[PDB]
């Protein structure tokens, strides 16, 4: 490779000698051609047609080709995909059906070995195709929306799970004026790679997810750590780069900085001795949920009850923006829906360290998007129709009504199960509210579901015990019940569900019993009881 | 002998005593006369046997 | 899989009834060695005591020889499974509760919707096993293996350095969650053809293009019980035409067939057949110099567990040491590769090291 | 091994054979491990 | 036809049926000697082409039990089978097989989906799955 | 003590001659580069476990001599290439150098640094290198046509 590129003529020596103009032949000529200018020359002369009709002919069931041969062709154009100028070509056009004809091989002589052999190709060919190339992302997402539309099971699956839902890595080439040390053994190990990136104690290549920072890839090319370490760009020259910023802005950076989207690597100048607030990168998921890819998913598909709530909120448009927010837990919740026990990657997702947010963040990310989903325009009753229509208020009801132990009309593991169940219906309370009160939207169900549940009665049996000191503790869950007490008390149309022991006269009571205690003699939750009072002592006579 | 040899003026005369050959010599004579003395791929082999012929026993 | 402690409560002669909570067709039992004990007997109930009680096995040297019972032909349905337990009667002491294993689904849920619900599991388990394929292919395809030809290589190997050893352990994981998953699929793919079997679709139907489409392992079992059985026979004799087929270039090829790569049981057995076999002929100790100056030559790119064979070499020679041959076979070797010295070569000193400890431990077996 | 044979008087036994697939099965673990030791 | 009725017994069948075939052909043990053992050579060109790993321990156990009958064509015909399968079993070996069970000394690939045969403490466990207690 | 039990002392005396004032440097290889048979026993001290002294040290050090002349930088590439043993070694003379018991050719870390540093410095006599590491390189393929 590295006497082709010194001379441009002996690449075209060698294509004669290979007669194009087997597995070694192949492989040789995919090393051999990754100079930046003999690409070009090989593209022009028998690259692209012999392998594409061969494909799309072995597909449909031109040089003859074996099952064994497909994957060593595809493996061929998977290792010259890696300069630009071939990358930006695979989204062209005449390449467009290959991706979907490999879909038409794998969703349906072909051994098991073959068949194996033939998906893990394939899958390594999209991911590399997909890997940082947003042009791209627009070709993929589109072809497997319209593989959906004209449950889920089989390579479709696995494809899935792999190119989607799991973080990017990304290649980085550093080099520094002094040797690096660390991350070496005195033993022999065979390292090959491009000759661009060289030899030595000076340079080094770190094959990383995108999801570090600055100061892990200096503690992992570094034991050194005024005496620091600046990180260098000719495209940002003379700006040291701060060691917070993660790597997704750097991308972002550099592609607002003219760089050729999709390029091989990232160069770094380590030397011896504003820029925060950029916005990162979007991941694939995210480009595929833009265009809504994750509602067909929720519809063409370990607490049951949390699981099931999840799946449903999942059917709702709008959904995967707010979901999104949070890359890990919205992935972790996706595979652990999806019927996988483990990300993949060395952990288990109930071992995964946001364990005790799980459970409780379907209800959560429900009630942003209430609270984020104005009523005003057509979003909010088409929203609150298909809610209705898909049942989510009866599922809502089902658990509380599991859960209070109110049908409608060990000792340490007994206290953390009604701790956990408290909080779960804190948690639902808060959703309802939201539900309720954003901040003909009154559906016809409405007004009659709520009566005769369990919803009622649960305010009555809450608010009907009335001390000053027994249930003055639970501070959040009153906060919660007396901020739906107000969401139920702002729409006026559903106000009759409390005129006709008394909603307002024990809640006065009680008032009236802590203000004589404060005469007499947690601020949070008595101002906020008197707030309550006052809302309903208003909307009591109207 | 390090700190001996710490300025200029030092170095020059011990090379002009001609010291830096000396050093030479006796380096390439002494490497001769020694055995290393650390394991190599006997030891590696005896242990893989599982058994052979402070951190004291 | 399941993983069981008897957490129950041995002076005191000791009953207990395990419920399965279903009648489930029980079809072996397997039990350990019970060192105190002095007697053991069995009961099989499903519904009453008297009604259907009955009793399978009833043995005293549960001590001496643990109770084996691979298969009860008529399987009976049970769901009642008492043990008594009769200690040595001449502090607390803690009995496995062995393994047991069996069918759960009856045929003659009972409608063929197996085969719906079947299917989908063996799909998935399927998609899983890609998975771990995959995930094991990206993590192990970025390691490297120091030939033991230098003392750095020779240190790095009796002290390993701290960032191997975190990598040792997440292939490990990795390793053995792709072998339970794959074991997991075929179980499933297994009986969903006995489902399909169970309906009445039949099952499945020259040497070449029959002996390179069998499966690996059927070929490393049927060659692990054909060789045993080779062994055996010979064991229990003199073979002339057996003697007559193995020869020079056919000993040669085996043993690079069988021994290098192979587990260490049929090594082990190959090893021995070849020095019952051969152990007496004059061609024999050049073999094994050959095979010494060709595996173990700095020249040699094939990858193997050199100390497995090493040691198996030894213990070849240990036995085959009568002929006499062999250590004079050794003794040339040695002298033709110190020739460098005595007057353009060098010297291959890992070569040297091993021909001589391996002398070395011949000599020190001949001493006695 | 373990001379625990299954109740099979019973019902029609096959145990005046299973018995000797039993010492069959001995003889030859003994033959091998006789074979091992050489 | 006692060929065919090997043929059909022990191979294209289960493990229970093969046992009972087993069972039958020990109670018929007691001039048949001679004649079972030519049928049982004469069907173990084919044993590779079998269906389950449990059906032919009963069969092994048979065959090394009735080898006192004749030794040397069984020999032969053994020494023969071995020969012929070895050299294929070496073809399939690739690069991360031998660097597992170099490095790690980890056999029994875990890359290729087919199976063939369990054990546990001497006991053969196939066509049939763990009881869950 | 290392010092006492090997003979590193030499070699940390020799660097720190090398490398302690920069401006007498040049002065003190045009002093060592014509002792015989020392780099060979850099090189062989460079190839073995930790007894004293790190790499870093002996690779300046052996950067340092081997680039003060034309001829001891082909001798180095000779000696890291093809032919490490001693020149002029004969048995049967019990006070010669006889540095055998390395293989030819082993490469790490170090040497590949010292390889590119050799490689890749502007030079007189650069040219001769680089035909060296081509020669070696031809040499090298022409014998894999051994058959």
């Amino acid at each position: 490779c590295s006497m082709c590129h010194v001379h441009p003529n002996y690449f075209s020596l060698l294509m004669g000698w290979m007669g194009i103009t087997t597995e070694s032949h192949l492989a040789t000529l995919a090393s051999s051609s990754q100079s930046p200018e003999a690409i070009k020359q090989l593209l022009d002369s028998g690259l692209p047609s012999l392998l594409v009709r061969s494909l799309a002919s072995f597909c449909f069931s031109k040089m003859p080709i074996t099952a064994d041969l497909v994957a060593p062709i595809l493996r061929f154009l998977t290792e010259v995909g890696n300069s630009h100028i071939m990358k930006d070509w695979l989204g062209g056009s005449e390449v467009n059906p290959l991706w979907t004809a490999l879909l038409f091989l794998l969703c349906h002589g072909l051994t098991t070995q073959q068949r194996t052999a033939i998906e893990n190709a394939t899958v390594a060919f999209f991911l590399q195709c997909i890997s940082c190339h947003p042009n791209n992302q627009k070709l993929m997402a589109q072809v497997l929306c319209e593989l959906f539309q004209t449950n889920i099971s089989g390579f479709i699956r696995r494809l899935f799970l792999q190119l989607m839902l799991e973080d990017e890595k990304v290649t980085m080439f550093l080099q520094s004026p002094c040797p690096l040390y660390k991350g070496r053994i005195n033993a022999t190990s065979h390292v090959i790679q491009h000759p661009m990136y060289g030899a030595g104690h000076k340079f080094r290549t770190l094959h990383l997810p995108v999801s570090t920072t600055l100061s892990d890839v200096l503690d992992r090319v570094s034991d050194t750590p005024v005496p620091v370490f600046h990180l260098f760009h000719k495209l940002l020259a003379g700006q040291p780069l701060p060691a917070e910023m993660t790597l997704a802005q750097l991308l972002t950076l550099l592609y607002d900085r003219k760089l050729p989207q999709g390029y091989r690597s990232i160069d770094l100048t380590v030397k011896l001795g504003s820029l925060l607030e950029t916005c990162p990168i979007q991941s694939p998921l995210q480009v595929f949920a833009g265009m809504g890819g994750l509602a067909l998913i929720a519809e063409r598909l370990i607490p049951a009850h949390s699981l099931a709530a999840f799946g449903l909120f999942l059917r709702l448009p709008g959904y995967a923006e707010v979901l999104l927010k949070e890359r890990k837990h919205a992935q972790c919740l996706l595979r652990l829906v999806l019927g996988v026990t483990d990300d993949g990657e060395g952990s288990h997702i109930l071992q995964s360290p946001s364990a005790n947010v799980l459970p409780t963040l379907p209800f959560h990310v429900l009630r942003s998007l209430f609270s984020t989903t104005p009523l005003t325009t057509d979003d909010g009753v088409l929203l609150r129709r298909m809610a209705l229509e898909i049942g989510a208020l009866h599922l809502i009801l089902v658990c509380l009504s599991a859960l209070s132990h109110h049908s409608p009309r060990d000792v340490e593991q007994a206290l953390t199960k009604q701790r956990l169940e408290e909080e779960h219906v804190t948690c639902l309370l808060q959703v309802l509210a939201s539900y309720i009160n954003p901040v003909n939207a009154l559906p016809s169900v409405l007004l009659e579901l709520l009566s005769q549940s369990c919803l009622i009665p649960a305010m009555s049996s809450y608010l009907r015990n009335d001390s000053v000191l027994d249930m003055a503790r639970h501070v959040p869950l009153y906060r919660a019940l007396l901020e739906l007490l107000r969401a139920i008390a702002s729409c006026a149309a559903m106000v009759p569900l409390l005129l006709p022991t008394s909603v307002g006269t024990l809640l006065a009571k009680m008032k009236t019993c802590v203000d004589t205690y404060t005469n007499r003699l947690q601020k949070t939750a008595e101002i906020v009881y008197a707030a309550t009072t006052s809302l309903r002592q208003a909307n009591q006579e109207k | 002998i390090l700190r001996v040899l710490d300025t200029s003026d030092a170095l020059k005369a011990f090379h002009d005593m001609g010291g830096v050959q000396l050093i030479c010599n006796n380096m390439v004579t002494s490497t001769r006369a020694i055995v290393n003395t650390a394991r190599s791929m006997v030891s590696t082999i005896m242990k893989f046997l599982d058994s052979g012929p402070e951190g004291i026993h | 899989p399941p993983h069981q402690s008897i957490i129950i409560e041995s002076g005191a002669r000791r009953f207990v009834t395990l419920d399965f909570g279903r009648p489930i067709l029980l079809t072996d039992v397997l039990i350990p060695t019970c060192g105190d004990l002095a007697s053991l007997s069995i009961d099989i109930w499903t519904l009453g005591e008297e009604v259907d009680g009955r009793r399978l096995v009833v043995a005293t040297d549960i001590s001496t020889h643990s109770l084996i019972l691979h298969d009860l032909i008529p399987p009976p349905v049970c769901r009642f499974m008492k043990i008594t337990v009769i200690g040595r009667y001449g502090a607390r002491a803690k009995i496995p509760l062995g393994f047991y294993y069996g069918h759960t689904y009856i045929l003659p849920p009972e409608i063929d919707q197996h085969l719906a619900m079947m299917v989908a599991l063996q799909e998935d388990i399927q998609c899983r096993y890609n998975l771990a394929c995959h995930r094991l292919e990206t993590l192990l395809q970025s390691i490297d293996l120091p030939p033991l030809n230098s003392a750095n290589n020779a240190q790095y190997f009796l002290r390993k350095p701290d960032k191997a050893v975190e990598e040792d352990s997440r292939v490990f994981s990795a390793y053995q969650d792709c072998i339970q998953l794959q074991l997991q699929l075929n179980l499933a793919h297994n009986a969903v053809q006995r489902l399909k079997v169970a309906l009445g679709a039949s099952r499945k139907m020259n040497p070449e293009d029959l002996i390179q489409t069998s499966s690996t392992e059927q070929l490393r079992t049927i060659i692990r019980y054909l060789l045993d059985t080779l062994l055996s026979l010979l064991h229990a004799s003199v073979p002339a035409v057996l003697q007559s087929t193995f020869h020079a270039q056919a000993c040669e090829e085996l043993f690079k067939h069988l021994c290098i790569s192979g587990t260490p049981k049929i090594r082990l057995h190959t090893g021995l057949l070849l020095v019952q076999l051969c152990g007496g002929e004059r061609w024999w100790g050049q073999f094994l110099s050959n095979v010494l100056q060709e595996l173990y030559n700095s020249e040699q790119l094939l990858i193997f567990p050199q100390d497995r064979v090493f040691m198996l070499l030894s213990c070849i020679g240990q036995r085959s040491l009568s002929n006499s041959g062999v250590l004079e076979s050794l003794l040339n070797l040695l002298d033709n590769l110190l020739s460098p010295l005595q007057p353009e070569g060098v010297l291959d000193i890992p070569m040297i090291s091993w021909v001589v400890m391996l002398v070395s431990r011949l000599l020190d077996y001949v001493a006695t | 091994v373990s001379q625990a044979l299954d109740a099979r008087l019973e019902v029609g036994l096959e145990q005046q054979a299973e018995l000797m697939l039993k010492m069959m099965s001995t003889l030859e673990a003994d033959s091998i491990l006789q074979a091992l030791t050489n | 036809f006692l060929s065919d009725i090997v043929r059909v017994c022990f191979f294209e069948a289960g493990r229970s049926i093969a046992h009972k075939c087993a069972r039958f052909l020990a109670l018929c043990i007691s001039a048949f000697g001679p004649v079972l053992l030519k049928a049982l050579l004469d069907n173990m060109s084919f044993l590779p082409a079998a269906t389950t790993g449990g059906s032919v321990y009963w069969y092994f156990v048979l065959l090394n039990y009735v080898k006192d009958e004749d030794l040397a064509g069984c020999s032969t015909a053994c020494a023969s089978l071995l020969t012929a399968v070895s050299r294929q079993l070496q073809d399939r070996l690739t690069p991360m097989e031998a660097l597992l069970q170099t490095r790690y000394g980890l056999y029994s690939s875990p890359f290729d989906p087919v199976l063939f045969d369990l054990e546990m403490s001497g006991s053969s466990c196939k066509n049939v799955y763990n009881s869950s207690i | 003590d290392q010092v006492s039990k090997t003979s590193i002392g030499w070699l940390r005396l020799l660097h720190h001659c090398l490398t302690h004032i920069s401006d007498l440097e040049g002065m003190m290889a045009s002093a060592a580069a014509p002792t015989a048979n020392l780099l060979q026993t850099c090189a062989a001290l460079l190839m073995s476990p930790y007894c004293g002294m790190h790499s870093p040290n002996i690779e300046v050090v052996l950067v340092k001599i081997g680039l003060q002349s034309t001829r001891i930088g082909l001798k180095l590439i000779d000696i890291l290439l093809r032919n490490c043993a001693a020149s002029g070694s004969d048995p049967t003379d019990l006070n010669s150098p006889l540095l055998f018991g390395r293989l030819n050719g082993l490469s790490s870390d170090s040497t590949i640094d010292i390889l590119y540093q050799l490689g890749t410095t502007q030079d007189p006599g650069t040219k001769d290198r680089i035909q060296a590491l081509l020669k070696w390189v031809s040499d090298s393929a022409r014998v894999a046509a051994m058959k």
